[PDB]
């Protein structure tokens, strides 16, 4: 029923695959009910109902293996949730983007560009793989 | 000179609930007030320094 | 120095074994790998018949007199140079 | 003797969630507003 | 019964990429970021001398 | 380094001491569980006898549930294993977890 | 130099360079191989429902992870030093050079002759001339002689700099008082840029290398044309 | 239809454990084998390719046609 | 882990609030000094 | 009793607990400082100015990250915490010595920021090599504030490893021997051997240029016949003992966490655990001089400290392995912890790597002053050491105080964290490739995508950051009080609840013999 925190010095109930048997029974204090059904149960087990033998595995164990194997839908509050932090990291962006980056400087400009592309190509910069392999200079284009 | 230990030891274990740095009596105290009082001053002291430091001077 | 390493509490067979087998024998194999690797016979100098080498003021008392005791016709020059 | 327990064995009071955001706001938002203003000082000295 | 993640789940997780997906779009592209590319396929050399 | 056959019987005879208690129940199921494999149908027909001995239906549940959680994916090692039981489930009156719902969420 | 997006090692210039690229090729394929195994293992060990927890013996396992590193370490370290060994060979060169750091410019003496030397400086991005490059650019070139071997010579007359080329495979830390040399050969002509790769102070990041590689005529006209 | 036959029971954690290693291994010596061309090769047949047939006086030529150089206009 | 349920229970109400007043008081301090770098390159 | 219990304290405990205030605290600096470099960085042209600003902002960050957040949470609060209670001791041998340990570092602190306020701040590199740092190029205080805020926090840490090494070795059950004590006492016990022989030499090392600055000392000085590469080899001999002092407790949180979280009683193969941790340790004192392949040293040295420093990875793979191994078999239980120590195991792998890579002086030629080591060194320190820092604070905050935290919030935490400092760092490695330099304010037109890149995820690990400090509130806020943990059987420091009682091991354990 229920766990104190005085309670750090004694054995413990666990569900966990590994451990079938815990150390005590999930029910401690039992019932005027409940005790006439371990009385039974010291009887064959033929003559309990299914309705008492699922009451008996309820007294010593909390979650069956299958209810404490579920999966659940954590995952999808969890990456939702990433995502939405991750988009707010974006609006951040944004804003250091309007208020408090300058101008680049000019050589970032189209035309400039335009230029200097062709400067690195006439020194043929990383001719063998890199940048100036991908100019076709005969045909005067981008390697196709 | 003569061993006079034990009378140190029955000071020092007297149940008066001293801690021990405090427990020889009253001039403890003072000797802790002036370490305390010269060690927070010059911090405090310090920081001024600092101030005065961070920007240009003199 | 502390070394580097650590233990004690006890040193005791436990830890010297330890040390055996986790320092001692692993320098061991690293040295082994680095001289058999560095192993190749260098070039033999071109003889010089120096005075202070190849000392002989008495005949060795074995062999013709004239060989050191491991003498090695590789690298172990005579006093009138490599044999053979 | 000191208090023990949880929310005893720190240096700062829980008793109040609220109180507690606005210690634990100016703890970590001063330490991470400090190198800031020390760029401010520094580009502002000279 | 149902938790959280069963009442919530599906909606945290669409309107979560849904946002992400659409402000990173949306800072790529439309407030003047210069990214960079590559020259390669993309730039008309021009006459420098 | 014992063989299978030695590791079994030495897992029958632990469950088949007359006057077991309930911590060596305990002990040795949650043992038997951290090796890797499926125990025996012999062994878990003395560790459910055991239970009957020690007046403890809901533990006889358990260890079938556990026998099936440890074969993981492998799903033809339960219907095997349930199949091996059957005359003892019968003798002894056990209930199997699906029986008793204690498959579902 | 470096262009936009590039992923790896700038186009070797000189054959040194090459032999990096291509030994950086053999252990980038096993830094590849040993993440990408340790991320399998990973989620191999994460995705069975099977268990196993009582005490392992791990003896016999540790031969092989032990044995199979030690293996795998020589394997990088063959040509890791076959490569060093190469890069320290007696090289005799035709022409030295020295360099000599400052902040934040470098200088340049060819004194094998005439007595030659000269500062070079970053060319403000205000005054780059169109296409040029910002913050690579100098205004007096390390004007070099292509396919010989030189003995470049750095120090420094402050505080620290480092001379580099990345395409040469050039990196000489400039220290004052010191006088470290590297050996230089371009297979190409062209030109060659690097920058300042030790933190000198407020312009450490301004103070770039360009190298102009030319035919030996075309040096010895230059050259000549400094008299 | 009738028994069902004893399924391996002992040591499926190990013997999942090999065959998932060996496979590993399979797909380590795959994978160098397509670094080695895709990459090392591609990258040695790359150098070999330009140089074989490379003249450095006609690439200065054209360097020097475009005016890249400071001694050389 | 086990535990006692929340002896002060933080609503998502509650929880909006503390994640905002945290994240502000990250935010508008360091925004500030950036917002005004231009006005300090300048004094 | 405010003052008596936090200001004159002698409990291990609340020593800890004030070391993870300070680092958490600290932590907070850093992360601005790392902000300030990347918005500096996120795009090409200059923000703040020229380099001096933007070295004493990024030497400010390494000391920051590595003297006041990383060794004081890991050795002065996880070790102070959990050291004593996972041996049973009531406390640490010079539990008052302990305290002044803890109480240096605020003025070690104050020292480091009154360097950055006077003159025009130490724009050094937080290796801080003459003649830059020199009385010439660094006129007036702030480097000398820097070099006694190291003294500080160098005495602090030499007296801590004193009390760790003297606890761990004497106040131990008289039946437990050092093969039974756990794997984070081990590898604060190595830490501390590191320490007690690295940071003299830095001390004697930083007091030259002290000297050199202000007594007229030549020690790094050509002109009086000193050497400016003297005190390179001074400070690496400390430097990369340091490296592996940052990551050793780490590796020690890392086994208990994935021992726990597989639900094994222990880590696989422990003694190699043990030999590993020593050996490395070993190590990381003849290997310093691979962070000086570039200075000139001569072509036999190059090869001894190649292979000196790869052989490293031995010992290092033996660790991994062993994680993997512990693993194997586990019924895993996915928690935020288990998170943690997984993208550890895997990052920290990959940034070991690229110290291989780097071991090569002959590609360290090319690689050295880059980012490419500035990618390696990030993904085992913001990817290794930081995972182990927030593993063990995931895993031990309810120890600690006597909460739970969130769990689900919890992984949203490590998700975001794990993207931002992947797209901060991964790129780094093409920017050294192609050659962009160490310690830069502003790079060539062709780097700047991937610094941009870079920059976008260092703000994706502050929005992690922001969202630690809530869920940290959330957990004192709503207070849920902890009854039990699994595992208690193999997890001492658990044994006396959450949180333990002020005192703990009175009445120490018993343990026989037999
Ligand atoms: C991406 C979401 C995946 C969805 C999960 C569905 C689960 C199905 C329920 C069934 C799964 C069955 C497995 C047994 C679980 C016991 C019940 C599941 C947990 C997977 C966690 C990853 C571990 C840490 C990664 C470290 C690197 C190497 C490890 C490789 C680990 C490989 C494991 C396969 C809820 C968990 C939420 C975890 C999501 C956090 C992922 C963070 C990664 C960054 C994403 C950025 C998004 C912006
Ligand atoms: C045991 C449970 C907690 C354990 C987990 C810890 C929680 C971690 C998150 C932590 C989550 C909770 C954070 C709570 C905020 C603390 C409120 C407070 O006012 O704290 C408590 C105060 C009184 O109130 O008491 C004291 O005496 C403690 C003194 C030690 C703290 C270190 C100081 C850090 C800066 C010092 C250097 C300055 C140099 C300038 C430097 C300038 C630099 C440039
Ligand atoms: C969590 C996500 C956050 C977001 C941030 C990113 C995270 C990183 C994930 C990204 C996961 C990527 C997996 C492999 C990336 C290699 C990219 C590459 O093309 O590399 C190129 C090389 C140099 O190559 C060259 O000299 C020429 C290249 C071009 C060849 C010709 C083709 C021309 C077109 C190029 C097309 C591109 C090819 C790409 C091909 C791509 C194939 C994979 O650069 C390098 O060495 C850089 C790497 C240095 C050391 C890191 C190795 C360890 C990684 C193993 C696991 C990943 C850990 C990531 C850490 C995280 C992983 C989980
Ligand atoms: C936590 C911190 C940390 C750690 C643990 C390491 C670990 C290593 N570091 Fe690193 N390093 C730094 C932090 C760290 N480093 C810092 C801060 C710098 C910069 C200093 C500065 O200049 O400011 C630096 C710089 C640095 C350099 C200098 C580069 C330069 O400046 O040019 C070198 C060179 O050898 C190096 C190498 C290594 C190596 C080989 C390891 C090894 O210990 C890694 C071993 C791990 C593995 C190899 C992975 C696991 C192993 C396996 C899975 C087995 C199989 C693997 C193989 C067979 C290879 N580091
Ligand atoms: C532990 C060491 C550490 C850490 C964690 C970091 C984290 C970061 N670093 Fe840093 N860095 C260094 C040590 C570190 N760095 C060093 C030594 C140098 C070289 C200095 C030099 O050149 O002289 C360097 C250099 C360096 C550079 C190169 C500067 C240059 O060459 O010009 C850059 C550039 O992007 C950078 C960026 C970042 C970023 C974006 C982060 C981010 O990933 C940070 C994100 C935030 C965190 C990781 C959280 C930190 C806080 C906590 C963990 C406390 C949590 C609280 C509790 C548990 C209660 N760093
Ligand atoms: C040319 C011939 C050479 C002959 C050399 C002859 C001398 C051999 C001397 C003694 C041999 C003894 C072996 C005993 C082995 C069996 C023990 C059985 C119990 C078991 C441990 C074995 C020791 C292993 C050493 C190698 C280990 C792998 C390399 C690790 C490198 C690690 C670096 C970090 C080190 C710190
Ligand atoms: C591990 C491998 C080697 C192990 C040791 C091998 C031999 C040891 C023998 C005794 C050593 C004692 C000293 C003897 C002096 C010389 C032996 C020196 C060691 C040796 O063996 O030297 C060899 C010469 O031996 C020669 O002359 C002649 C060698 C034989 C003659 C010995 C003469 C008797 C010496 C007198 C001893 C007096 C002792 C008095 C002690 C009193 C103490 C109170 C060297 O060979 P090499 O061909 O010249 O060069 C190699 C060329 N490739
Ligand atoms: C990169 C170079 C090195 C790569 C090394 C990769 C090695 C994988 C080795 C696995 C071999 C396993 C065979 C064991 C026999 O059962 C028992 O008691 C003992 C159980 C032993 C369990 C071992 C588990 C290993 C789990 C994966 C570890 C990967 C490493
Ligand atoms: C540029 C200028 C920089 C200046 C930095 C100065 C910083 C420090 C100010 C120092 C003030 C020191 C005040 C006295 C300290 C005494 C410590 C001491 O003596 O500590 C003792 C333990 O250390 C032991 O023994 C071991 C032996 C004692 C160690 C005492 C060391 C003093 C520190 C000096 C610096 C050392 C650095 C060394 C390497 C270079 C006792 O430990 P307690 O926990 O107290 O008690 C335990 C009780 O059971 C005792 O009854
Ligand atoms: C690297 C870490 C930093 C990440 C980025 C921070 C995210 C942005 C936080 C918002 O910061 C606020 O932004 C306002 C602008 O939106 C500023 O107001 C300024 O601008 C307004 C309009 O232009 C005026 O109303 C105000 O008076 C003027 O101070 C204000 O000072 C600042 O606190
Ligand atoms: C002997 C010692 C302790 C054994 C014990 O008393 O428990 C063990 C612990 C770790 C072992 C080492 C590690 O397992 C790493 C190496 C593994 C190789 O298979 C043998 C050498 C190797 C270097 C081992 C030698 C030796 O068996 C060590 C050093
Ligand atoms: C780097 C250090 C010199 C520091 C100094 O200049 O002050 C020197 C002193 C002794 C040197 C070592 C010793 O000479 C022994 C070895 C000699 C080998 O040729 C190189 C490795 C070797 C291990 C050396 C490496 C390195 O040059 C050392 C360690
Ligand atoms: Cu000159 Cu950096
Ligand atoms: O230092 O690696
Ligand atoms: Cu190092
Ligand atoms: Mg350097
Ligand atoms: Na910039």
């Amino acid at each position: 029923s229920v766990v104190k925190s005085e309670d750090y010095a004694l054995p413990s109930y666990v569900d966990r695959r590994d451990y079938p048997l815990p150390d005590v029974a999930h029910v401690k204090n039992l019932s005027a009910s409940q005790k006439a059904l371990k009385e039974k149960e010291k009887a064959s087990w033929s003559s309990l109902s299914i309705d008492e033998k699922v009451e008996l595995y309820r007294l010593k164990f909390k979650e069956s293996f299958a209810e404490m194997n579920r999966s659940t839908n954590e995952w999808k509050t969890v990456v939702g949730a990433a995502m939405f932090f991750i988009g707010f990291t974006a609006l951040l962006l944004i804003w250091e983007k309007h208020y408090v980056y300058g101008p680049i400087p000019h050589t970032f400009e189209e035309e400039w560009v335009a230029k200097q592309t062709k400067r690195m190509l006439d020194m043929k910069v990383a001719p063998i793989q890199g940048f100036s392999a991908k100019w076709d200079y005969d045909k005067n284009e981008w390697k196709k | 000179f003569e061993n006079r230990v034990a009378e140190k030891q029955k000071l020092f274990q007297e149940d008066n609930g001293l801690p021990v740095h405090l427990k020889g009596g009253a001039t403890d105290n003072i000797l802790y007030r002036v370490t305390m009082t010269l060690c927070l001053g010059g911090t405090l002291y310090s920081l001024y320094c600092l101030g005065w430091a961070s920007f240009p001077h003199k | 120095a502390s070394a580097a390493k650590g233990d004690h509490g006890g040193t005791g067979a436990r830890t010297w074994r330890f040390l055996t087998f986790g320092l001692a024998l692993p320098s061991v194999a690293l040295c082994t790998l680095n001289s058999w690797l560095h192993s190749g016979h260098r070039e033999r100098p071109a003889f010089i018949p120096y005075h202070h080498l190849r000392i002989r003021t008495k005949p060795f008392s074995w062999g013709d007199g004239n060989h050191t005791f491991f003498h090695n016709p590789r690298v172990n020059p005579l006093p009138t140079g490599y044999e053979k | 003797h000191y208090e023990e327990g949880p929310g005893k064995n720190i240096p700062f009071s829980v008793e109040n969630k609220w109180r507690l955001l606005a210690m634990m706001t100016l703890f970590f938002g001063s330490g991470f507003a400090a190198p800031f203003f020390i760029v401010r000082h520094q580009l502002l000295k000279k | 019964a149902p938790d959280f993640h069963d009442k919530y789940g599906n909606a945290v997780l669409a309107s979560g990429a849904t946002f992400c997906v659409a402000v990173w779009v949306y800072m790529a592209t439309q407030i003047g970021i210069e990214w960079n590319p590559s020259p390669v396929g993309r730039v008309t050399p021009k006459e420098w001398r | 380094h014992e063989t299978d056959e030695e590791f079994d019987a030495r897992w029958v005879t632990y469950f088949n001491k007359p006057d077991i208690d309930a911590w060596e129940l305990r002990k040795g199921m949650n043992t038997l569980v951290g090796y890797d494999l499926v125990p025996e149908p012999k062994i878990i027909d003395a560790a459910l006898r055991a239970c009957r001995r020690l007046n403890d239906f809901a533990s006889a549940v358990r260890i079938l549930e556990v026998v099936k959680d440890k074969a993981g994916p492998h799903k033809e090692i339960y219907p095997y294993v349930i199949q091996e039981l059957r005359p003892t489930l019968n003798e002894l009156g056990i209930s199997t977890p699906e029986e008793l719902g204690l498959d579902k969420v | 130099m470096a262009y936009p997006m590039q992923l790896g090692f700038q186009d070797a210039t000189s054959p040194i360079m090459e032999e990096l690229l291509h030994f950086h090729d053999h252990t980038l394929m096993i830094v590849f191989l040993i993440s990408s195994l340790v991320l399998y293992i990973i989620s191999l060990m994460l995705t069975t429902k099977l268990t196993h927890t009582s005490t392992m013996d791990a003896q016999e396992v540790e031969t092989i992870w032990t044995i199979l590193p030690a293996i795998i370490l020589i394997l990088i370290a063959l040509p890791s030093l076959r490569i060093l060994y190469m890069m320290d060979e007696i090289n005799n060169p035709s022409l030295t050079v020295k360099t000599m750091g400052h902040q934040w410019y470098w200088s340049y003496e060819y004194t094998d002759y005439e007595d030659l030397s000269f500062d070079s400086y970053m060319i403000p991005t205000s005054e780059l001339k169109p296409g040029e490059l910002r913050l690579l650019e100098v205004d007096n070139r390390v004007v070099l002689p292509m396919e010989m071997t030189i003995r470049m010579l750095v120090s420094s007359e402050d505080v620290l700099h480092s001379w580099a080329v990345p395409s040469l495979g050039l990196k000489t830390d400039a220290i004052p008082g010191r006088l470290n040399q590297t050996t230089l050969m371009s297979s190409r002509p062209g030109l060659y840029y690097g920058q300042c790769s030790e933190i000198c102070g407020s312009n450490h990041s301004f103070m770039p290398i360009v190298l102009e590689l030319v035919p030996l005529k075309y040096f010895e006209k230059w050259s000549a044309s400094m008299l | 239809s009738t028994a069902l036959a004893k399924p391996q029971m002992r040591g499926l954690l190990a013997r999942r454990l090999r065959f998932h290693i060996v496979g590993a291994f399979m797909v380590s010596l795959g994978f160098a084998t397509f670094y080695k061309f895709a990459v090392a090769e591609k990258r040695k047949k790359a150098y070999a390719d330009f140089y074989r047939n490379y003249d450095s006086m006609k690439d200065f030529e054209e360097m020097r046609k475009a005016g890249i150089f400071q001694s050389a206009k | 882990i086990t535990a006692k349920p929340a002896k002060t229970p933080t609503s998502p109400k509650e929880q909006a609030i503390g994640l905002s007043v945290t994240f502000l008081s990250f935010l508008l301090p360091a925004g500030w000094v950036l917002y005004h770098l231009d006005n300090y390159k300048k004094s | 009793m405010f003052i008596n219990r936090w200001l004159f304290s002698t409990n291990h405990k609340d020593i800890g607990t004030l070391y993870l205030l300070f680092g958490a605290w600290a932590g907070m600096v850093g992360t601005a400082l790392s902000l300030l470099i990347r918005a500096e960085l996120g795009q090409p042209g200059t923000l703040l100015g020229d380099d001096q600003i933007y070295n004493v902002v990024v030497t400010a960050h390494a000391f920051v990250m590595i003297f006041f957040m990383v060794m004081p949470i890991m050795i002065g609060g996880f070790g102070n915490w959990l050291v004593p209670l996972m041996i049973g001791a009531p406390d640490m041998a010079f539990p008052r010595m302990n305290n002044m340990s803890f109480w240096l570092l605020p003025p070690s602190f104050l020292l480091l920021l009154a360097s950055s306020m006077v003159e025009a701040g130490a724009g050094t590199g937080w290796t801080v090599y003459p003649p830059l740092a020199g009385n010439l190029a660094h006129a007036g205080a702030s480097v000398d504030l820097t070099i006694f805020s190291l003294h500080l926090a160098g005495v602090s840490s030499i007296l801590g490893a004193i009390n760790f090494i003297t606890t761990i070795i004497n106040m131990k059950p008289p039946a437990m021997s050092q093969y039974q004590t756990p794997l984070f006492v081990w590898s604060v016990m190595i830490t501390a051997v590191l320490l007690l022989l690295s940071l003299p030499v830095l001390a004697a090392g930083i007091t030259m240029l002290l000297t050199d600055r202000n007594l007229n000392t030549t020690f790094f000085d050509p002109a009086g016949g000193g050497d400016p590469i003297l005190y390179q080899h001074l400070f690496w001999f400390f430097g990369h003992p340091e490296v592996y002092i940052l990551i050793l407790p780490g590796f020690g949180m890392i086994s208990h966490i994935v021992t726990y979280y597989s639900g094994k009683k222990e880590p696989f193969g422990y003694m190699g655990m043990v030999w590993a941790m020593m050996s490395i340790g070993f190590l990381g004192f003849i290997v310093w001089a691979h962070h000086m392949f570039t200075v000139g040293m001569d072509v036999d040295t190059r090869a001894y400290f190649t292979s000196a420093t790869m052989i490293i990875a031995i010992p290092t793979g033996v660790k991994v392995f062993s994680w993997l191994a512990t693993l194997h078999g586990g019924n895993i239980k996915w928690s935020p912890a288990m998170m943690w120590a997984l993208g550890f195991i895997f990052l920290f792998t990959v940034g070991g790597l690229t110290g291989i890579v780097l071991a090569n002086s002959s590609l360290d030629i090319v690689l050295h002053d880059t980012y490419y080591v500035v990618a390696h060194f990030h993904y085992v320190l913001s990817m290794g050491a930081v995972f182990a820092i927030m593993g063990g604070f995931v895993h031990w905050f309810p120890l600690f105080s006597g909460y739970t935290l969130n769990d689900t919030w919890a992984k949203i935490h490590f998700a975001i964290m794990f993207v931002g400092v992947n797209m901060t760092f991964f790129p780094q490695h093409f920017l050294g490739l192609s050659g962009m330099p160490r310690r830069y304010s502003d790079y060539p037109d062709a780097y700047t995508m991937w610094n941009t890149i870079s920059s976008m995820g260092s703000f994706i690990s502050l929005t992690a950051v922001m969202l630690m400090v809530f869920i940290i509130w959330e957990a004192f806020a709503s207070k849920r009080e902890v009854l039990t943990v699994d595992l208690t059987t193999t997890n001492l420091e658990w044994l006396n609840g959450c949180p333990p009682p002020y005192h703990t091991f009175e009445e120490p354990t018993y343990v026989n013999l037999k």
